C-alpha cells in the first residue's frame, strides 16, 4: 500500500485564523494518464465524510472558497484561509491513483473559543424504571468550554465511586461547546434508603463548584 | 436529490458472513461506480473495493481479498458488499460511496455521495432491544434514557425530526453487564412545558425496536 | 425583424434563464410560444403594449416583462425537465393583423450536466465503385455521441460553405432509443462530380457547431468540459 | 380551435399538395398559412381575408367562411416544399394555430441506379459507413431493428448545377457481423440493387 501521513494530527485554531494540514505520501501519485488523484475529505461528527478538494487543487462545487489545496510529488497541503466554527471535524487526505486507495490518519480541527461554564441539570429516575428494580440518576452539563469537567456524585453527602459512567459529545458546529451526561446507577432498594441526591460540577468557567440536587428515594 | 440508503445495523458471530446493501436513488444507477469504505470505532477510513454496476467490473483491497464480494442488482438499484469469516476487528461502520465519474469517466476515483453507514458488530453476545425512560423537565432541560441494548447503535430524534435545535444525543456507555446505555437531551423554553408536546423517537434496528416516548413534567 | 438569443441552451434542473427577444418594427403586440411534439404552438404570455403583460395558455413557471416596446424577455424562474422545448417569440403590429416569428430557442433541461457530451465528427470518402459506376462522388459526414440535440452541420469546400449537393438528416437518431438521456447521431451527404473529387487541390470539411456548457459552468469530470465548440473532420481530393 | 388534415402527406414532385383547415370561431376574419421547415421557425406564406381564391406563385389559398374552411394548394410541388404547414385563424388584432400538416414531396427519379456503397473514414480505414443511394421514391427505408446498427432515413440531395436529384440512406455499426450486404436487410429494396465488392485486406 501507499502510506499517507498527516501533520498535525490535532489542530487547535481560533475562528478567523488560517489553518494548514500537511499530507505526505510514501510514493508519487501521478497516474499513467497524467492526473494526480490526491483528495481531501472532511468528516463532521456523526456524519459520513464529505469531499472538499479533488485532484490536489480542484475545489468541489458547493465547498466554500476558503478551502484550497496544493502540492506535488509527495507533499500536499490543505489550507483554510479563515476558519469558521462549522469547520470542526476530522480532515483526511486520500490517494486513489493506485489500488488500494489509501487515507491518512485524520487531523482533528479543534475550535478555540472563550470559556463557557456549563448549565447543570439533575434528573431523578423515572417511576417506570423503579418498578424494574434499577435506578438511574442523570446529571447533564450543557454547552461548556473547554472539555475539561469534573462531576462528583453525592448520596446523603457521601461521595460516590465506581457506580457512575459519563460521556461527552463532540464540539458543536455552531457554538463550539461540549456537553456531558453522567449516570449514577444504584439498585431500587439502595436508591430508596436515601434522601439527598446531588451532582457537583467543577469547570474552569465556575469560580466555585455548582451543585444540583433533589430530595427523594 | 441523489440518495444512498444502506441496510440496518447488525450483530454477527465470529466466523459468520454479513451482506450490507445500499439502495441508490436520484440518478442513473449504472452510470456511477459504487465504492465501499469502512471505519472502525474512533479509527480512520479504509477503502475496501468497488463495483461498476454497468459491466460488473470490480476492484479490491488485497487486505480483504478472499473475504469481500461486491455484487449489484440493477433492477432494484442496489449494490451489496458481503464480508466473510468475520473477525472481531471487522466491527466497523460500513459505507457505500458513489464515484463522481459518470459513464466510465476517471472521476470515479473521488466520491461525491455516501450512504448513512451500516454498523456491524462481530460478537458472540445476543441482541437486546432497549428500554426507554423519560428524563422529565428561562430554559428547561428534558430528555430520554435509552437503557440496556446490544449491539450499537440506537438513533434518537425529537418530535419526528421537527425539534433539532438544542438537542444533544450522547455517545453510549458500555455498562459492566455488556449492554449499552445512552441519553438524549434537549433544552427548551421553560414557558412551553405545558403547551408543547415532547416525544423522543428511539430506534434500535438490530432488534426492530421503535419507541415513541412522551416526556412530560412530573 | 424579430430577434432571439440564445439559439440553443442547456440548463440544469433548478437553474434560472432569460431568453431575449427584440423587434425593430415598432410593434405593440409581442408574444411567447412553446412548440412541443404532439401539441401545436402553445402561448405562454403576451403583451399588447409597453407595460402591459398577460397570461397565455401555459403561464406556469414563466415570467415576462415589457419595460420597452422593443424587448419582451421570458424568464424561467426554476428550470424543470418539462420546460425542454422550442421557444418562439412573435410580434404583430396590434393597431395589419399579421404575426412574425423569431428564429426560436431550443432549450433542454437535464437532471445533471454530466449528460452533456460534444460530438465526434468523421468524414467518409467517396467509394471507388460509385465514382466509376455513376461518375459522381458522395462524401458522408457523421456527428456522433452528442447531447443535447443542439448542433448545426455545414459543409465547406475550399474554404467556402456549400449548400448544393448537400443533404443533412432533418432529425438526429437516438443512439439508445429506450434511454431518455440518450446521445444522438446525425449524418450528412455532399455529392460532387467524380472529376471534382479527383482534383487533389479540392478540400472538403464537415463542420459541426455544438452548443453545450459555458466556460463559467462548474465541471468535475476527467474529460474536457463539454462547452460550445466547433468539431470538424476534413478530406482532400484524390486522383487514385 | 383550429384543426388540420392528417399527415405526413406524400406528394410526388410536379403534383399538388392539398392542405385543409377548419376553425370553430364563426366570427373569425383573418386566415393565415405558415410554412415551418424542420428545426426552423414558422414563416408566414399566405394571408386571406375574404371568400374565394388568392394566388401567389405556386400557392393558392382558398377561403369559405360559411363552411369555416381554409385551404392551401401547392402546385408543381418541389422537394424544397417539404415542411410542416400551419394554419392560423384570428378575428381582430388572439391568433389560433393548428397542430400543422407535414408535407413530404418525393423527387421524380427518372434514372434510378440503386446501389449500396462502402465509404471509408478519411482518418481510419477500419471505420466505414454503408451508403444506400440512387433508388427511386418507390423505395422506403426501414429503421434499425438491432440497437447497435444505426440507419438514417432517405434524404434528397439536389446537385443544382446539373439539375440532378438523388435519394440516399446511411447505415453504420461497430458490430463485427455488420456488412453492407446485411446493412439494409430490414428494408424492401430493388431486386437489381448493385452491391460492389468491398476489396480485401
Ligand atoms: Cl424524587
Ligand atoms: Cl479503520
Ligand atoms: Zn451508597
Ligand atoms: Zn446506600
Ligand atoms: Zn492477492
Amino acid at each position: 500500500d501507499i502510506v499517507m501521513t498527516q501533520s498535525p494530527l490535532s489542530l487547535p485554531v481560533t475562528p478567523g485564523e488560517p489553518a494548514s494540514i500537511s499530507c505526505r505520501s510514501s510514493q508519487r501519485l501521478v497516474h499513467s494518464n497524467g492526473n494526480t488523484y490526491l483528495h481531501w475529505y472532511l468528516q463532521k461528527p456523526g456524519q459520513s465524510p464529505r469531499l472538499l478538494i479533488y485532484r490536489v487543487s480542484n475545489r468541489f462545487p458547493g465547498v466554500p472558497d476558503r478551502f484550497s489545496g496544493s502540492g506535488s510529488g509527495t507533499d500536499f497541503t490543505l489550507k483554510i484561509s479563515r476558519v469558521e466554527a462549522e469547520d470542526v471535524g476530522v480532515y483526511y487526505c486520500s490517494q486513489s491513483t493506485h489500488v488500494p486507495y489509501t487515507f491518512g490518519q485524520g487531523t482533528k480541527l479543534e475550535i478555540k473559543r472563550t470559556v463557557a461554564a456549563p448549565s447543570v441539570f439533575i434528573f431523578p429516575p423515572s417511576d417506570e424504571q423503579l418498578k424494574s428494580g434499577t435506578a438511574s440518576v442523570v446529571c447533564l452539563l450543557n454547552n461548556f468550554y473547554p472539555r475539561e469537567a469534573k462531576v462528583q456524585w453525592k448520596v446523603d453527602n457521601a461521595l460516590q465511586s465506581g457506580n457512575s459512567q459519563e460521556s461527552v459529545t463532540e464540539q458543536d458546529s455552531k457554538d463550539s461547546t461540549y456537553s456531558l451526561s453522567s449516570t449514577l446507577t444504584l439498585s431500587k432498594a439502595d436508591y430508596e434508603k436515601h434522601k439527598v441526591y446531588a451532582c457537583e460540577v467543577t469547570h474552569q468557567g465556575l469560580s466555585s463548584p455548582v451543585t444540583k440536587s433533589f430530595n427523594r428515594g | 436529490q441523489v440518495q444512498l440508503v444502506q441496510s440496518g445495523a447488525e450483530v454477527k458471530k465470529p466466523g459468520a458472513s454479513v451482506k450490507v446493501s445500499c439502495k441508490a436513488s436520484g440518478y442513473k444507477f449504472t452510470g456511477f461506480v459504487m465504492h465501499w469504505v469502512r471505519q472502525a470505532p474512533g479509527q480512520g477510513l479504509e477503502w475496501m473495493g468497488f463495483i461498476n454496476p454497468y459491466n460488473d467490473d470490480i476492484q479490491s483491497n488485497e487486505r480483504f481479498r478472499g473475504r469481500v464480494t461486491m455484487t449489484r442488482d440493477t433492477s432494484i438499484s442496489t449494490a451489496y458488499m458481503e464480508l466473510s469469516r468475520l473477525r472481531s476487528d471487522d466491527t466497523a461502520v460500513y459505507y457505500c460511496a458513489r464515484g463522481n465519474g459518470y459513464n466510465f469517466d476517471g472521476a470515479y476515483r473521488f466520491f461525491d455521495f455516501w450512504g448513512q453507514g451500516t454498523m456491524v458488530t462481530v460478537s458472540s453476545a445476543s441482541t437486546k432491544g432497549p428500554s426507554v425512560f423519560p428524563l422529565a423537565p428561562g430554559t428547561a432541560a428534558l430528555g430520554c434514557l435509552v437503557k440496556d441494548y446490544f449491539p450499537e447503535p440506537v438513533t434518537v430524534s425529537w418530535n419526528s425530526g421537527a425539534l433539532t435545535s438544542g438537542v444533544h444525543t450522547f455517545p453510549a456507555v458500555l455498562q459492566s453487564s455488556g449492554l449499552y446505555s445512552l441519553s438524549s437531551v434537549v433544552t427548551v423554553p421553560s414557558s412551553s412545558l405545558g403547551t408543547q408536546t415532547y416525544i423522543c423517537n428511539v430506534n434500535h434496528k438490530p432488534s426492530n425496536t421503535k419507541v415513541d416516548k412522551k416526556v412530560e413534567p412530573k | 425583424g424579430v430577434t432571439q438569443t440564445p439559439k440553443f441552451q442547456v440548463l440544469k434542473t433548478g437553474q434560472s434563464m432569460t431568453l431575449q427577444c427584440a423587434q425593430d418594427m415598432n410593434h405593440e403586440y409581442m408574444s411567447w410560444y412553446r412548440q412541443d411534439p404532439g401539441m401545436g404552438l402553445r402561448l405562454i404570455h403576451y403583451s399588447v403594449g409597453a407595460g402591459i403583460t398577460d397570461q397565455g395558455e401555459v403561464p406556469n413557471g414563466y415570467n415576462v416583462s415589457r419595460s420597452t416596446t422593443e424587448d419582451f424577455p421570458l424568464r424561467l424562474l426554476s428550470a424543470a425537465p418539462s420546460q425542454t422545448s422550442v421557444y418562439f417569440c412573435a410580434s404583430r403590429p396590434g393597431l395589419r393583423p399579421e404575426q412574425y416569428f423569431g428564429p426560436g430557442t431550443r432549450l433542454t433541461v437535464t437532471e445533471d450536466l454530466k449528460n452533456v457530451f460534444p460530438p465526434e465528427v468523421a468524414v467518409f470518402e467517396p467509394s471507388e465503385a460509385e465514382i466509376s459506376h455513376t461518375q459522381k462522388a458522395t462524401l458522408v459526414c457523421l456527428a456522433t455521441g452528442f447531447y443535447p440535440d443542439h448542433v448545426e452541420l455545414s459543409w465547406w469546400v475550399n474554404g467556402k460553405e456549400v449548400h448544393s449537393g448537400v443533404c443533412t438528416d432533418p432529425q438526429p437518431l437516438k443512439e439508445q432509443p429506450a434511454l431518455n438521456d440518450s446521445r444522438y447521431a446525425l449524418s450528412s451527404r455532399l455529392r460532387v462530380s467524380a472529376t471534382f473529387w479527383q482534383d487533389p487541390r479540392n478540400h472538403f470539411r464537415c463542420q459541426v457547431q455544438f452548443y453545450g456548457l459555458s466556460e463559467n459552468d462548474e465541471w468535475t469530470q476527467d474529460r474536457a468540459k463539454p462547452v460550445t465548440q466547433i468539431v470538424s473532420a476534413e478530406a482532400w481530393g484524390r486522383a487514385d | 380551435e383550429v384543426e388540420q388534415n392528417s399527415g405526413p402527406l406524400s406528394v410526388p414532385e410536379g403534383a399538388i399538395a392539398s392542405l385543409n383547415c377548419t376553425y370553430s370561431d364563426r366570427g373569425s376574419q383573418s386566415f393565415f398559412w405558415y410554412r415551418q421547415y424542420s428545426g426552423k421557425s414558422p414563416e408566414l406564406i399566405m394571408s386571406i381575408y375574404s371568400n374565394g381564391d388568392k394566388e401567389d406563385g405556386r400557392f393558392t389559398a382558398q377561403l369559405n367562411k360559411a363552411s369555416q374552411y381554409v385551404s392551401l394548394l401547392i402546385r408543381d410541388s418541389q422537394p424544397s416544399d417539404s415542411a410542416t404547414y400551419l394554419c392560423a385563424v384570428t378575428t381582430d388584432s388572439k391568433l389560433q394555430f393548428g397542430a400543422g400538416t407535414q408535407v413530404v414531396v418525393t423527387p421524380d427519379i427518372q434514372n434510378p441506379d440503386p446501389a449500396v456503397y462502402q465509404l471509408r473514414d478519411s482518418k481510419s480505414s477500419d471505420k466505414s459507413v454503408c451508403l444506400f443511394t440512387d433508388f427511386d421514391s418507390q423505395t422506403n427505408v426501414s429503421q434499425s431493428k438491432d440497437s447497435d446498427v444505426y440507419i438514417t432515413d432517405k434524404c434528397v440531395l439536389d446537385m443544382r448545377s446539373m439539375d440532378f436529384k438523388s435519394n440516399s440512406a446511411v447505415a453504420w455499426s461497430n458490430k463485427s457481423d455488420f456488412a453492407c450486404a446485411n446493412a439494409f436487410n430490414n428494408s424492401i429494396i430493388p431486386e437489381d440493387t448493385f452491391f460492389p465488392s468491398p476489396e480485401s485486406s
